[PDB]
């Protein structure tokens, strides 16, 4: 634990970046979280708001 | 209409460009999928009534 500060810097950056990448698979209230499936499912009038 | 038929479609390739001469003056207004890209898709179970 002597080198705690540098490892804390590395851990902070890694976990923030990993949170960013994991949040990409969030629905945000969609029917589906993949834009391709949204594109092959609905009319552009509602695909637009989706 | 009351005794409508039910047909099972499976283990075959479905083409939609053929459904022009067989059914003139058709209207494919429909739901659940964009008809523009029915060509590049796969369907697990198809029922025709």
């Amino acid at each position: 634990s002597a080198l705690g500060k540098l490892q804390d810097v590395v851990n902070h950056n890694a976990q923030a970046l990993n949170t960013l990448v994991k949040q990409l698979s969030s629905k945000f209230g969609a029917i589906s979280s993949v834009l391709n499936d949204i594109f092959s499912r609905l009319d552009p009038p509602e695909a637009e708001v989706q | 209409v009351y005794a409508w038929n039910r047909k099972r479609i499976s283990n075959c390739v479905a083409d939609y460009s053929v459904l022009y001469n067989l059914a003139p003056f058709f209207t494919f207004k429909c739901y659940g999928v964009s008809p523009t890209k029915l060509n590049d898709l796969c369907f697990t179970n198809v029922y025709a009534d």
